[PDB]
């Protein structure tokens, strides 16, 4: 069934499972032209699949090639998204294949099912949470990777850093998804919260911040801050 | 002409014979339907006064044997039964012709509901879909489930319709995924019309006795057949030119048939707006949708 606030800890037991995104495949910058009438230039974009368990994450990067020629690509990226999940179990060995993928958004139900049809046995499962994987690209490191890239191309990372060497899979994701929410919500204050230090720097190997454990409750508590000051904003509270 | 008799009517229950129907009372001193009409297949089916749940009949056709009725209080039912004896059976026909306690099926002479409803029926194939090899005729009741329905229990019970899945790999070839899904041309016309029904006539045929399953019994597993057939072809984007005008007609006359008030458990929503309005073939159905649209267009 579907993946809601109920039955969240299942995120983090031993089964195998993988959230898919879809929101940053298909990316264009809209412009007009020269007599004025609207266009659509694509950038390149990519897939959030990711482990919520182990934090492994398949960055699949969608390169504008993908698109040429093509007609109603925000709907071909749907099927274009699922064709790359699929391809993905398939190249991992059997037991390293999920046995749930859970998409954040419905449309993809349809498109990764077909695609998954020799799989019978992974469960394709939507979910009621509002995920915010779609500011991902306002993680530096993955936005570069993507921006640069010249072919498709499978980059893979750990987007909790080394944190499971000292937290909890529940925590690693819920400090994941506070970050990303923040970004989300106001990236420019997000950003500025995540460096102001000079002194805290950013491994070769990671994507965040080498906070001591001190300095994320500091963090979590100023992303948290940003988080509902955003709200009153929208909302006049 | 023929003649279907009835050994007696012990119990109070409503006969139907294709479309027309007649309340019998209780030990009603009821021998049969006379002057039905030889050329098509039929139904007659029956629903008991005291439950109306239950619809039950009995598909036959009368080029393939002398069939009568008789009620059995064992097992609380109207059977159809086979005379071989045809001088036996022409003499019990004609005695109760003679005094006269007959029905007429009720034809009108400008009226083809009957033959349009029926077109595509064939009784071989019927007897494939309800399998009883020891009888030339089928029965079919509410509560009897598909072959479809039993893999999501009893077989010897089952409707062995053809079974339609747009997820599945029958339906959706590797590589054309998105394509298959999308425009299901290729299940149409290769998988089903060149490889499981041979022909339209054939698929036709089924769709129409799924229809009739549905409405005549309320056949739940019925109705959802007769959907699945709609939708694969008004979902596929290259058909041939004499299966539309043929479905349009097809349709038109089950639409018309349909009693009004059932049309909101014989009816989905969803695939009759699809095929209508969003599928490939919204512009192919003139007919059906004129008539949709004056008579249900609550459900659209």
């Amino acid at each position: 069934g579907a993946m809601n606030s109920s039955n969240y800890a299942e995120l983090f037991n031993n089964d195998i499972k993988l959230f898919v995104d879809d929101t940053n495949v298909y990316r264009v910058t809209v412009h007009k032209t020269f007599e004025g009438n609207v266009a659509t230039k694509a950038i390149n974009g990519c897939i959030f699949t990711l482990n919520p368990k182990t934090g492994h994450l398949f960055l699949k990067i969608i390169h504008t090639s993908v698109w040429a020629g093509q007609k109603r690509l925000s709907q071909l990226a749907k099927w274009k998204t699922a064709e790359e999940v699929s391809a993905l179990v398939r190249s991992l060995p059997k037991e390293e294949q999920p046995k749930q993928i859970i998409v954040t958004r419905k449309a993809m139900l349809d498109p990764l099912e077909v695609h998954m049809l020799d799989f019978p046995n992974i469960a394709i499962r939507p979910t009621e949470l509002r995920l915010p994987f779609s500011a991902a690209m306002s993680i530096d490191k993955l936005s570069d990777v993507v921006m640069k890239a010249t072919e498709p191309q499978m980059v893979l990372f750990n987007i909790y850093d080394d944190w499971l060497d000292r937290i909890s899979s529940y925590t690693a994701f819920s400090r994941l998804t506070l970050l990303l929410r923040a970004l989300k919500t106001n990236e420019e204050s997000a950003k500025m919260i995540l460096l102001s230090d000079p002194t805290i720097t950013i491994k070769s190997y990671h994507l965040w911040p080498s906070f001591t454990d001190e300095q994320w409750i500091t963090i979590e508590s100023q992303m948290r801050d940003l988080i509902l000051t955003e709200y009153g904003r929208k909302y006049n509270v | 002409m023929n003649t279907v008799p009835f050994t007696s009517a012990p119990i109070e229950v409503t006969i139907g014979i294709d479309q027309y129907s007649f309340n019998v009372k209780e030990n009603q001193p009821f021998h049969g339907i006379k002057d039905i009409p030889i050329g098509h297949v039929h139904v007659i089916h029956f629903q008991h006064a005291d439950n109306s749940s239950m619809r039950y009949g009995y598909w036959f056709d009368c080029r393939m044997g002398n069939f009568y009725i008789q009620y059995d209080p064992k097992d609380g039912l109207y059977k159809m039964m086979e005379e071989r004896d045809g001088a036996k059976f022409e003499n019990i026909v004609h005695n109760f012709k003679e005094r006269q306690m007959m029905v007429s099926y009720p034809k009108i002479d400008e009226d083809d509901t009957w033959y349009n409803l029926t077109e595509f029926v064939q009784m071989d194939k019927i007897r494939k879909i309800v399998r009883k090899d020891e009888n030339q005729f089928s029965y079919v009741d509410s509560s009897m489930t598909t072959v479809q329905e039993n893999e999501l229990s009893d077989p010897a019970h089952s409707l062995n319709y053809t079974v339609i899945n747009f997820k599945s790999r029958e339906a959706i070839r590797p590589g054309h995924e998105m394509e298959d899904f999308l425009d299901k041309s290729y299940y149409l016309n290769t998988v089903m019309l060149q490889g499981i029904f041979k022909n339209s006539s054939n698929y036709f045929g089924e769709l129409q006795f799924a229809f009739l399953n549905a409405m005549f019994f309320g056949n739940y597993g019925s109705s959802l057949q007769w959907h699945a057939m709609i939708e694969l072809i008004c979902s596929s984007a290259t058909v041939p030119k004499h299966m539309l005008d043929k479905l349009d007609e097809i349709l038109y006359y089950q639409i018309k048939t349909l009693p009004e008030q059932y049309s909101d458990i014989l009816l989905n929503e969803r695939v009759w707006n699809i095929c209508l309005y969003s599928s490939f073939q919204k512009n192919s159905l003139h007919n059906t949708e004129k008539i949709m649209e004056n008579k249900y267009p609550e459900l659209l």
